[PDB]
C-alpha cells in the first residue's frame, strides 16, 4: 500500500513538532 | 524559603550563631538554662540551607533543626 | 536538693538519644527551679558527634 | 444407576437440619459477628447508602423467624452435595 | 500560577527545576495542593479507567497489524516451516542492501519477524483467517471507547462515589471473586467448548451458526440427570492431526495427562475442565462475607478473635482492619507481592507445561517469554517493598496499632536484619570459594582435584514426581506404592510418559553446576530482601537519625555532620536494591538460555563439563555465542542481524552512560554552568537571546534516578538484543 | 507426685480427680485452657475404654483382627458383615449417611451446654442406677475412672503402634507370638535390625 | 549406586583421564637429557600423578559421566569422610577462636581504657587465655546453663 509513506513522516515528524511547540508555549506561561 | 526551629535543650553556646554563612540566626535573652540565651531564627527568607549551624550544635540531638522546603533565588545561591 | 546525687548511676529513657537505655554517671544538678534540663549525665562511649555529655530533665533518668 | 429426582431430597435433610438442630448456633454467631464497619460506624451508617440491609426481606410469619435467605442457603448446600453424590457414582 | 497547576510551591520556582519536578510529581496524588480524601479516590478511579482504555488499544492496534500486513494464513497450513511476520518496515535512511535483507517470510518488502508468540495463541484458541483479527481489532476498539466514557461519566458531580463506597471491604471481596473470576472462568470454559475444540477437529463455528451446532452429541441431558462421565468418553487419539479430523473424538472434558503427540502441547480438553472446575471453587468462595442480605462473615471480627491466649503475639491482630482500610499504600503493597509472585509461577510454568500449539518447537519465542516476564516480576517485586515503606512513613499510626503483630515487628527489627546479613554472608563466602577453588583446580590442568556436589534433595523430589533416571524408587517412581496406585487409572501413565521423555522441558536433568547456580540465586535473593527490609523497617528513625519520619520518603542526605550522612532515606534503599534485583534476574536468565541451548544443540554435555568454573561461563557461553551476533554488518556486507547488532551497540552505550550521573555528583557541575552564563552573557550577536528559567544542575535525588534509569535501560536492550540474535541466528 | 523431689506447678494443687502435678510443658497455665483440657481428657478416656473390649473380643473370637475389619469397604460393592452374617443395610453409602446424622445430633447436643461441671459429670438421666448419691463414694470413683482411662489410653496406643511394626496382624496374636519364645520375640529386634 | 552414580575405581573415563594427563606430561620430557634436573621433576610430577590417581581409586568416591569424583552430603554412613568429619572439625576450630576471642575482649572489659588494649595486645594474658580454649565446648555448654552467655 501507500500509506505508510504519508503516516510514517506524519508521526515521525509533524505531531512531534506541533506537540513540543504547544508544550513549549504552555510551560512559558505565566499570567 | 527553608524552615528554620528552635527548641528549648539549647543551652546558650552560641556557636549556631557564629557558623552560618547568611545572618539568619542571633541570640536573645532566656531563662531556663544555665547561660540565660536562646538562639532565635528571625530572617530565614536568607537562609542557603547549608546546615553549617548543625554541625556545631552540642546538645545530644540537634536544639536547631534546617527543613528544607520551596527554593527561591536566594535560598539556591545564584548569582546569575 | 533535687534529683539525684552526684556519682550514682542512672539510665537514660529518651527515645531521640544515642544512649537511650544506657547507664551513665551523674555530674552535677542544677538547683534552680526554672532551669528544664538541670541533670549532667556522663557516659563512657561517645556518640556520632564524639561528645560524651549531655543534660537531661528529671522525667529521663532514673536510678538504677 | 440412582435417579437424580430422588437423589434431590437431600435438599430437605438440609432443611431440616438447618431448621430444627442448627439454628440456634447460626443465629447466635451471626448475632456475635455484627454488621461490617468502618472506623466504628457501619458502612450504611459511614455515608454509604447502597449498604442498607434489606427489613423487607428480614420478616418472615414462621414461628421461629426462618427466612428466605436460609431457604436459598441450605437448599444451595443440599443442590451442591446431591449434585456431587451423582457425579461420584456412575464413574 | 503557572505550571505546574497543582504545586504552588514548585510554580515559584525560577529555575529549570519548574519543569522537572512538574513532571516528576504529577501521579502523587497525596502530595497536590488542596486535596482531600475524597478527590484522591475520585482521581485513582478515574485513572484506572484510563489504564485499561489504554491496554485495550494495545492489543487492537496488535491485532490489526497482523491481520493487515502478516502471514497468518500462510502459517497456519504449513506452522513448522513458516516464520511469523509482526508488522513492515518504512525507512527512508535504508539503503538497497537492508531492503533485500529484511525482505523474508513471504512477503512483498522488508518486515518484522514476531517473537512474541501471538501467532500459537490466536491459532490454538480457534482463530484461523484475517476476517476475524479484524472483528477482534474492531470490539477492542469499541471496549477502549466504553472504558473512556465510563472513566468521564464518573468524575461528574452526579455520579460521583463517595468515600463510604470505596470503603466498602465485604462487597467488593465477595462481587470480585463470584463474579471477575468464577464468572469469567465459566464463560472461558464455553468460549473453549464451543468454538476451539470443534476448530482443533476441522469444524467451523462463528457467530452465524453457533445457535444450530451441538458441542456435544448428546446436548445438556447428562449435565442435569448427573451422568458427567459422558462427556469424557471417545477423545482424540494419539494419532490426530491438529486442526483436521483425521482421528479426532467427540469429547469434552477429560483428564488424561501429558502432551498432545503432534503439537506437544496441552490437550484441549484438560483445559476447559480445569477451568470449569476453578470457576466452581471461586464461584462457591465469593458468599462468604456479610452484605446487606443478613448473612456471611465480618473480616473486623475475624481479625480481632485471632489472639493467641498464651500473649507471645501480644494483642494479635486486634485493630488491622482499620489499618488496612485506611491506607491505599498497604493495599497496593500487597498486590505489588501477590502479583510478583504469580508472575514468576507464570514465567516457571508456561516453560515447561506449554498450553499453546507448535510453541515448544519455536525455541527464539520462549527464551524471550521467560526474560520478560522474570526481568517484570523482579520490578513488581522491588515495588512491593517500596510501598511497604511509603505506608510506614506517611500512615502508620502508632497508638491505634499498640502491641499488635505490626508494631512488635519494629520492636525486633536489629535481630531480623542481623540474621539476614548472617545468611547473605554465609551463602556468598562459600559461594564464591567454591567457584574460585574449583577455577584454580581447572587452571593447574587437574580438573580431578573439583569440589563437585550433587544436588540429592532435588534429584530425590524428581523422582518422587515419577521420573528413573537416579534410581531412587520412591512414590510415583514406586509401582507398588499407594500414591501410584490411586492415580494410575486417571492421570499417571499421560504424566509418566511425559515426564521420562527427554526431548522437552518437564524436570531437566541437573548436576553440580546447576546446585551452584542455584545457590547463587538464593543469594541474591536474600541479599536483595536484606536491603529492601532495611530500608523499610529504618524509615521512620534510626540512632543516626532519630526523627527521619518528619523529612518524609525521599530527601538527599542530613548533610557532612555526624560525620556524614549521605544515602540515608528508605527511597535510597530502594534506589540500593534495583542493581541486586538486576544482577539476580541476570543470573536466573543466564542458567535457563545457557542451559536450553545446550539442549536444543544437543550437547548437554557442554554444560555438564563446563559450568563448574566461571571461566567455562564466559568462554563457552559469552564469547562462544556472540559470534554471528557481531558479524551482523562488516567491511564486506550486512544481513538480518544487523538491527541486533546495533541495539547491543547502543544497550552498551546507555549504560555506560549511566555511569557519568552515579560517580560524579552536583557540585562539580553547578561551578562549570555559571561559566558557561557569563560566556552566553558576554558573547556579541548572541547576547540579544535570553533566557526565561534560570539554567540549574540537576538535583541531588534527581541524578540518582537519571542514572538508574539510564543502567536498567541499557542492561535490558544489550540482553535482549544478544538473546534474541543469538538464538535466532541458529534455530531460526 | 509424678516423679518424687519435682516441684509442682502451682495451678495442682492436688485437689483435682487424678492430679499428680504432670505438666512439663505448661499446657494448662491459662485458666480456661485447663478447665477445656479436663473435658476433652474425660471424653478421650470414656472413648477409648470402650475401644479396648471391641478390639479383643471380636478377635478372640475368631472373626478376625480390628483392621480386617476395614477391608472390605474399599473394594467396589462390598458388604458389611457381622458375626459371620451379613447384614442388609451394609453399604457403604448408607453406613456413612447414618453415622454422620447420629453421631452429629448427640455432639452438637453436648456442645450447647453451659455448665462447666455438667460437661464432664452431666449425671441425671445418663446416672440410672444412681451411683453419684454418695458424694464420699463419688470421690473414690472419679479416681478410680480417671485412672483406668489413661490406662486404655496407653493400650490403645499399643495396640496402634504394635501393627505399624507387623503389619497383618492382631494384638492377641502379637502375645501369643512373645509368650512362645520370649527371649528373642520382642521389642528388641525392631529397635535394632 | 546412588543418584546413578559409579564407582572410580570401575570407571573407563577416569583411566582415560589419567592416561591423558600422564601423556601429556610425557611429551615434555622427551625435550631434555634424562640426567637434567628438568626431567626429574617431571618424572617426580608423573610420579605424584599416578599415585593421587590410584589414591582416589582407593578412598570409594563416585564418578559421573565425564570421569570426575563427586561428593555425597546428604548424611550417608559409606561418605562421612566427605562432608560430616571435616565439617564438625572445622566447627570445633571455629568455636575454638570465637570462645578465645570472647574470653579476651571480657578479659579487658574492666580495665580504665580497654581500647588501648585492642590496638596493643597483651601478650601474656591473651597466652594464658590461648590454652583455655581447647574445652571451649564444657565451657559454653556451661555457661548457657547457668545463663552467663547472653547479656541481660
Ligand atoms: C497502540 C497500538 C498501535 C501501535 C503501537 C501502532 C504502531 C504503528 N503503526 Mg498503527 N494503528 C493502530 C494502532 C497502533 N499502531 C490502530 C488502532 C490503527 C487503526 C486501525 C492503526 C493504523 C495504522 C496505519 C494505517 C499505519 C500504521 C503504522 C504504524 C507504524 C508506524 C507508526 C505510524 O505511522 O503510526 C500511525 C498510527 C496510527 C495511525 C494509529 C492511530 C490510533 C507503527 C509500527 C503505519 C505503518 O504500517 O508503517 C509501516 C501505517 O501506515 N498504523
Ligand atoms: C467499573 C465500574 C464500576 C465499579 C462502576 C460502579 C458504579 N456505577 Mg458505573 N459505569 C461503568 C463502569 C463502572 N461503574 C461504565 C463503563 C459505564 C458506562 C456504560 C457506567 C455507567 C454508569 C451509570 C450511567 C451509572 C453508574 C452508576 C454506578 C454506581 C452504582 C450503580 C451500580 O453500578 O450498581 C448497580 C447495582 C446493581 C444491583 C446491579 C446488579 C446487576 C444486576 C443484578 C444484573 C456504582 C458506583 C450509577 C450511579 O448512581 O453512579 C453514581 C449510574 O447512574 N454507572
Ligand atoms: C460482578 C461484579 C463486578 C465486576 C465484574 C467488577 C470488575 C472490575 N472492577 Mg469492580 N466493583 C464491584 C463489582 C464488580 N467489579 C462492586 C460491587 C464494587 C463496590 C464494592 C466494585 C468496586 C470497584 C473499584 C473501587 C474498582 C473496581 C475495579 C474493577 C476492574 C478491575 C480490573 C481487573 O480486575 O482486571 C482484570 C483482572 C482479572 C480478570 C484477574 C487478574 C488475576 C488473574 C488470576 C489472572 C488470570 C490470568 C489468566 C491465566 C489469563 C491470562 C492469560 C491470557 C493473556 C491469555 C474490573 C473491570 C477497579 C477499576 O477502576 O477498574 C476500572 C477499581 O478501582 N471495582
Ligand atoms: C500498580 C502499580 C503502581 C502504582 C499505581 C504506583 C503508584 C505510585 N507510585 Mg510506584 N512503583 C511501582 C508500581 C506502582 N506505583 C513499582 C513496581 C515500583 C518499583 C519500580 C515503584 C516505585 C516507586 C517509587 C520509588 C516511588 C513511587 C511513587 C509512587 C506514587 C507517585 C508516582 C509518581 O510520582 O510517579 C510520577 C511518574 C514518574 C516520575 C515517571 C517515571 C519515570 C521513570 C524513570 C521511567 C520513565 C504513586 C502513588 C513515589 C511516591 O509515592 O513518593 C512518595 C516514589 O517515590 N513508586
Ligand atoms: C562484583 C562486585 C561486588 C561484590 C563482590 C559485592 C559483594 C558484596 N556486597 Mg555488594 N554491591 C555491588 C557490587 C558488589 N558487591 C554494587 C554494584 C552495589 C550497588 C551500589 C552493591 C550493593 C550492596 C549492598 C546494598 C549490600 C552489599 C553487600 C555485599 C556483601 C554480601 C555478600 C557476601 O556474602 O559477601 C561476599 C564475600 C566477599 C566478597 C569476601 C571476599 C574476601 C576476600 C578474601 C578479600 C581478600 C583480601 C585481600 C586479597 C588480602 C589482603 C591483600 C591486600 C592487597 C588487600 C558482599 C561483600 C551487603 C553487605 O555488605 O551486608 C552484608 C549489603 O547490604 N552490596
Ligand atoms: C543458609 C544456607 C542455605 C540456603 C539458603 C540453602 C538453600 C538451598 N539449598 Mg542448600 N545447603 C546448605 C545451606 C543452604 N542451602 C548447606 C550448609 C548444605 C550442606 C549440608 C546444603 C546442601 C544442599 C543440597 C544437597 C541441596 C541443597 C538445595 C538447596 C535449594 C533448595 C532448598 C533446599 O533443599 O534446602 C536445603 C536446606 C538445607 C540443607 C538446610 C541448611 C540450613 C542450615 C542452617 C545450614 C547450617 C549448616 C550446618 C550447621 C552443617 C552441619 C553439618 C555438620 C554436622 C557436619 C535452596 C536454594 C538443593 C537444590 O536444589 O540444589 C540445586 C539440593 O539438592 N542444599
Ligand atoms: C463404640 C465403639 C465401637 C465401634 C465403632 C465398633 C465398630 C464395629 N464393631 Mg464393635 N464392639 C464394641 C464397640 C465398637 N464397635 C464393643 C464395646 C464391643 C463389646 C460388646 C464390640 C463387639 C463387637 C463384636 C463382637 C463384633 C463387632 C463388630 C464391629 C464392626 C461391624 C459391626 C458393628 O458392630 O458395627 C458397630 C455397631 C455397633 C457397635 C464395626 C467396625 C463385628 C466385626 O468383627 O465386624 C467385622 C463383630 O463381630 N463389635
Ligand atoms: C525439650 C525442650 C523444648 C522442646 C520444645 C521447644 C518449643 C517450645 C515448646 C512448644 C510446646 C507448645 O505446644 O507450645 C505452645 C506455645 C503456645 O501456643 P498458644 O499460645 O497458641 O497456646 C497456649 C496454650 O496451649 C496454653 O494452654 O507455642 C506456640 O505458639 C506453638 C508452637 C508450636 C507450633 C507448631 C505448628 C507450627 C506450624
Ligand atoms: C410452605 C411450607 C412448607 C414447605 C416448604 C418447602 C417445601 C420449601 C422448599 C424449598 C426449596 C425446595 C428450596 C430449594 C432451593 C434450591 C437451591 C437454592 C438450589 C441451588 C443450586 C445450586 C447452587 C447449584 C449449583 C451447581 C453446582 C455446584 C455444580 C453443577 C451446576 C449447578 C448449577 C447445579 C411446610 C408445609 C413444610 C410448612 C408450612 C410452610
Ligand atoms: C514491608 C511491608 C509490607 C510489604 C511486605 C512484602 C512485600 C512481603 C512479601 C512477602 C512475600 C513475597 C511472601 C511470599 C510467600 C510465599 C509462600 C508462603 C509460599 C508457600 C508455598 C506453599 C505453602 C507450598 C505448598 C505446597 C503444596 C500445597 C503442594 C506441593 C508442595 C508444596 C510445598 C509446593 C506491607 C505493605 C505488607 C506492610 C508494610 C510493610
Ligand atoms: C552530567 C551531570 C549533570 C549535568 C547534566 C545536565 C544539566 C543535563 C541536562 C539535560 C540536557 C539538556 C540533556 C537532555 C536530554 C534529554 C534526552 C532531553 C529531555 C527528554 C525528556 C523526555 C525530558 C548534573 O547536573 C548532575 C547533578 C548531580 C549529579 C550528577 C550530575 C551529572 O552527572
Ligand atoms: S541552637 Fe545549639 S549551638 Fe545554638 S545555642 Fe542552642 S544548643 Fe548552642
Ligand atoms: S542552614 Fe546554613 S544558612 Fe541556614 S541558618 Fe543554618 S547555617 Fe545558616
Amino acid at each position: 500500500n501507500n500509506l505508510p509513506s504519508i503516516f510514517v513522516p506524519l508521526v515521525g515528524l509533524v505531531f512531534p513538532a506541533i506537540a513540543m511547540a504547544s508544550l513549549f508555549l504552555h510551560i512559558q506561561k505565566n499570567k | 524559603s527553608h524552615s528554620v526551629k528552635i527548641y528549648d535543650t539549647c543551652i546558650g553556646c552560641t556557636q549556631c550563631v557564629r557558623a552560618c554563612p547568611t545572618d539568619v540566626l542571633e541570640m536573645i535573652p532566656w531563662d531556663g538554662c544555665k547561660a540565660k540565651q536562646i538562639a532565635s531564627a528571625p530572617r530565614t527568607e536568607d537562609c542557603v540551607g547549608c546546615k553549617r549551624c548543625e554541625s556545631a550544635c552540642p546538645t545530644d540531638f540537634l536544639s536547631v533543626r534546617v527543613y528544607l522546603w520551596h527554593e527561591t533565588t536566594r535560598s539556591m545561591g545564584l548569582a546569575y | 536538693p533535687i534529683g539525684p546525687k552526684r556519682g550514682s548511676k542512672v539510665k537514660i529513657l529518651r527515645r531521640e538519644s544515642y544512649w537511650f537505655k544506657n547507664v551513665g554517671s551523674v555530674v552535677a544538678v542544677d538547683q534552680d527551679p526554672k532551669t528544664r534540663y538541670p541533670v549532667v549525665v556522663r557516659f563512657a562511649k561517645v556518640n556520632y558527634a564524639n561528645i560524651s555529655t549531655n543534660n537531661y530533665a528529671l522525667d529521663e533518668v532514673e536510678e538504677v | 444407576l440412582s435417579p437424580s429426582i430422588v437423589i434431590s431430597l437431600s435438599t430437605g435433610l438440609s432443611l431440616f437440619l438447618g431448621r430444627f438442630v442448627f439454628f440456634n448456633f447460626q443465629r447466635e454467631n451471626v448475632a456475635k459477628q455484627g454488621l461490617p464497619e468502618q472506623n466504628g460506624k457501619t458502612h450504611f451508617e459511614a455515608g454509604d447508602d447502597r449498604a442498607k440491609e434489606y427489613v423487607s426481606l428480614l420478616k418472615s410469619n414462621d414461628p421461629i423467624g426462618f427466612n428466605i435467605v436460609d431457604v436459598l442457603a441450605w437448599g444451595s448446600i443440599g443442590h451442591i452435595v446431591a449434585y456431587y453424590i451423582l457425579a461420584t457414582s456412575s464413574n | 500560577l503557572r505550571f505546574p497547576r497543582f504545586s504552588q510551591g514548585l510554580a515559584q520556582d525560577p529555575t529549570t527545576r519548574r519543569i522537572w519536578f512538574g513532571i516528576a510529581t504529577a501521579h502523587d496524588f497525596e502530595s497536590h495542593d488542596d486535596i482531600t480524601e475524597e478527590r484522591l479516590y475520585q482521581n485513582i478511579f478515574a485513572s484506572h479507567f484510563g489504564q485499561l482504555a489504554i491496554i485495550f488499544l494495545w492489543t487492537s492496534g496488535n491485532l490489526f497489524h497482523v491481520a493487515w500486513q502478516g502471514n497468518f494464513e500462510t502459517w497456519v497450513q504449513d506452522p513448522l516451516h513458516v516464520r511469523p511476520i509482526a508488522h513492515a518496515i518504512w525507512d527512508p535512511h535504508f539503503g538497497q542492501p537492508a531492503v533485500e535483507a529484511f525482505t523474508r517470510g513471504g512477503a512483498l518488502g522488508p518486515v518484522n519477524i514476531a517473537y512474541s508468540g501471538v501467532y500459537q495463541w490466536w491459532y490454538t484458541i480457534g482463530l484461523r483467517t484475517n476476517e476475524d483479527l479484524y472483528t477482534g481489532a474492531l470490539f477492542l476498539l469499541f471496549l477502549s471507547a466504553l472504558s473512556l466514557i465510563g472513566g468521564w461519566l464518573h468524575l461528574q458531580p452526579k455520579w460521583k462515589p463517595r468515600v463510604s463506597w470505596f470503603k466498602n471491604a465485604e462487597s467488593r471481596l465477595n462481587h470480585h471473586l463470584s463474579g471477575l473470576f468464577g464468572v469469567s472462568s465459566l464463560a472461558w470454559t464455553g468460549h473453549l467448548v464451543h468454538v476451539a475444540i470443534p476448530a482443533s477437529r476441522g469444524e467451523y463455528v462463528r457467530w452465524n451458526n453457533f445457535l444450530n451446532v451441538l458441542p456435544h452429541p448428546q446436548g445438556l441431558g447428562p449435565l442435569f440427570t448427573g451422568q458427567w462421565n459422558l462427556y469424557a468418553q471417545n477423545p482424540d487419539s494419539s494419532s490426530h492431526l491438529f486442526g483436521t479430523s483425521q482421528g479426532s473424538g467427540t469429547a469434552i472434558l477429560t483428564l488424561l495427562g501429558g502432551f498432545h503427540p503432534q503439537t506437544q502441547s496441552l490437550w484441549l480438553t484438560d483445559m476447559a475442565h480445569h477451568h470449569l472446575a476453578i470457576a466452581i471453587l471461586f464461584l462457591i468462595a465469593g458468599h462468604m462475607y456479610r452484605t446487606n442480605f443478613g448473612i456471611g462473615h465480618s473480616i473486623k471480627d475475624l481479625l480481632e478473635a485471632h489472639i493467641p491466649p498464651g500473649g507471645r503475639l501480644g494483642r494479635g491482630h486486634k485493630g488491622l482492619y482499620d489499618t488496612i482500610n485506611n491506607s491505599i499504600h498497604f493495599q497496593l503493597g500487597l498486590a505489588l507481592a501477590s502479583l510478583g509472585v504469580i508472575t514468576s509461577l507464570v514465567a516457571q510454568h508456561m516453560y515447561s507445561l506449554p498450553a499453546y500449539a507448535f510453541i515448544a518447537q519455536d525455541f527464539t519465542t520462549q527464551a524471550a517469554l521467560y526474560t520478560h516476564h522474570q526481568y517484570i516480576a523482579g520490578f513488581i517485586m522491588t515495588g512491593a517493598f517500596a510501598h511497604g515503606a511509603i505506608f510506614f512513613i506517611r500512615d502508620y499510626n502508632p497508638e491505634q496499632n499498640e502491641d499488635n503483630v505490626l508494631a512488635r515487628m519494629l520492636d525486633h527489627k536489629e535481630a531480623i536484619i542481623s540474621h539476614l546479613s548472617w545468611a547473605s554472608l554465609f551463602l556468598g563466602f562459600h559461594t564464591l570459594g567454591l567457584y574460585v577453588h574449583n577455577d584454580v583446580m581447572l587452571a593447574f590442568g587437574t580438573p580431578e582435584k573439583q569440589i563437585l556436589i550433587e544436588p540429592i534433595f532435588a534429584q530425590w523430589i524428581q523422582s518422587a514426581h515419577g521420573k528413573t533416571s537416579y534410581g531412587f524408587d520412591v512414590l510415583l517412581s514406586s509401582t507398588s506404592g499407594p500414591a501410584f496406585n490411586a492415580g494410575r487409572s486417571i492421570w499417571l501413565p499421560g504424566w509418566l510418559n511425559a515426564i521420562n521423555e527427554n526431548s522437552n522441558s518437564l524436570f531437566l536433568t541437573i548436576g553440580p553446576g546447576d546446585f551452584l547456580v542455584h545457590h547463587a540465586i538464593a543469594l541474591g535473593l536474600h541479599t536483595t530482601t536484606l536491603i529492601l527490609v532495611k530500608g523499610a523497617l529504618d524509615a521512620r528513625g534510626s540512632k543516626l537519625m532519630p526523627d527521619k519520619k518528619d523529612f518524609g520518603y525521599s530527601f538527599p542526605c542530613d548533610g557532612p555532620g555526624r560525620g556524614g550522612t549521605c544515602d540515608i532515606s528508605a527511597w535510597d534503599a530502594f534506589y540500593l536494591a534495583v542493581f541486586w534485583m538486576l544482577n539476580t534476574i541476570g543470573w536466573v536468565t543466564f542458567y535457563w538460555h545457557w542451559k536450553h541451548i545446550t539442549l536444543w544443540q544437543g550437547n548437554v554435555s557442554q554444560f555438564n563439563e563446563s559450568s563448574t568454573y566461571l571461566m567455562g561461563w564466559l568462554r563457552d557461553y559469552l564469547w562462544l555465542n556472540s559470534s554471528q551476533l557481531i558479524n551482523g554488518y562488516n567491511p564486506f556486507g550486512m544481513n538480518s542481524l544487523s538491527v541486533w547488532a546495533w541495539m547491543f551497540l547502543f544497550g552498551h552505550l546507555v549504560w555506560a552512560t549511566g555511569f557519568m550521573f552515579l560517580i560524579s555528583w552536583r557540585g562539580y557541575w553547578q561551578e562549570l554552568i555559571e561559566t558557561l552564563a557569563w560566556a552566553h552573557e558576554r558573547t556579541p550577536l548572541a547576547n540579544l537571546i535570553r533566557w526565561k528559567d534560570k539554567p540549574v544542575a540537576l538535583s541531588i535525588v534527581q541524578a540518582r534516578l537519571v542514572g538508574l534509569a539510564h543502567f536498567s535501560v541499557g542492561y535490558i536492550f544489550t540482553y535482549a538484543a544478544f538473546l534474541i540474535a543469538s538464538t535466532s541466528g541458529k534455530f531460526g | 507426685h509424678w516423679m518424687p523431689g519435682e516441684p509442682r506447678p502451682a495451678y495442682l494443687d492436688g485437689s483435682a480427680p487424678g492430679d499428680f502435678g504432670f505438666d512439663p510443658l505448661g499446657l494448662g497455665e491459662v485458666p480456661a485452657n485447663l478447665e477445656r483440657y479436663k473435658e476433652s481428657e474425660l471424653i478421650h478416656c470414656r472413648w477409648a475404654m470402650l475401644a479396648v473390649p471391641g478390639i479383643l473380643v471380636p478377635e478372640a473370637l475368631g472373626y478376625g483382627n480390628w483392621v480386617k475389619a476395614q477391608e472390605w469397604a474399599a473394594l467396589p460393592g462390598g458388604q458389611a458383615t457381622y458375626l459371620g452374617n451379613p447384614v442388609p443395610w451394609g453399604t457403604l453409602p448408607t453406613i456413612l449417611a447414618i453415622e454422620f446424622l447420629a453421631i452429629a445430633f448427640v455432639e452438637h447436643q453436648r456442645s450447647m451446654e453451659k455448665d462447666p461441671e455438667k460437661k464432664k459429670y452431666p449425671g441425671g438421666a445418663f446416672d440410672p442406677l444412681g451411683y453419684s448419691k454418695d458424694p464420699k463414694k463419688l470421690e473414690e470413683l472419679k479416681v478410680k475412672e480417671i485412672k483406668n482411662g489413661r490406662l486404655a489410653l496407653l493400650a490403645f496406643v499399643g495396640f496402634c503402634v504394635q501393627q505399624s511394626a507387623y503389619p497383618g496382624t492382631g494384638p492377641l496374636e502379637n502375645l501369643a507370638t512373645h509368650l512362645a519364645d520370649p527371649w528373642h520375640n520382642n521389642i528388641g529386634d525392631i529397635v535394632i535390625p | 549406586d546412588i543418584s546413578g552414580l559409579t564407582p572410580c575405581k570401575d570407571s573407563k573415563q577416569f583411566a582415560k583421564r589419567e592416561k591423558q594427563q600422564i601423556k601429556k606430561l610425557e611429551s615434555s620430557l622427551k625435550l631434555y637429557a634424562p640426567e637434567s634436573a628438568p626431567a626429574l621433576a617431571l618424572n617426580a610430577q608423573i610420579e605424584k600423578t599416578k599415585r593421587r590417581f590410584d589414591n582416589y581409586g582407593k578412598y570409594g568416591l563416585l564418578c559421573g559421566s565425564d570421569g570426575l569424583p563427586h561428593l555425597i552430603v546428604n548424611g550417608d554412613q559409606r561418605h562421612w569422610g566427605e562432608f560430616i568429619t571435616p565439617g564438625i572439625l572445622f566447627l570445633y576450630i571455629a568455636g575454638w577462636i570465637g570462645w578465645v576471642g570472647r574470653s579476651y575482649l571480657i578479659a579487658i572489659s574492666g580495665e580504665k581504657k580497654p581500647a588501648m588494649k585492642e590496638i596493643i595486645i597483651d601478650v601474656p594474658l591473651a597466652s594464658r587465655i590461648i590454652f583455655r580454649g581447647f574445652i571451649w565446648p564444657v565451657a559454653a555448654y556451661r555457661e548457657f546453663l547457668n545463663g552467663d552467655l547472653i547479656a541481660k
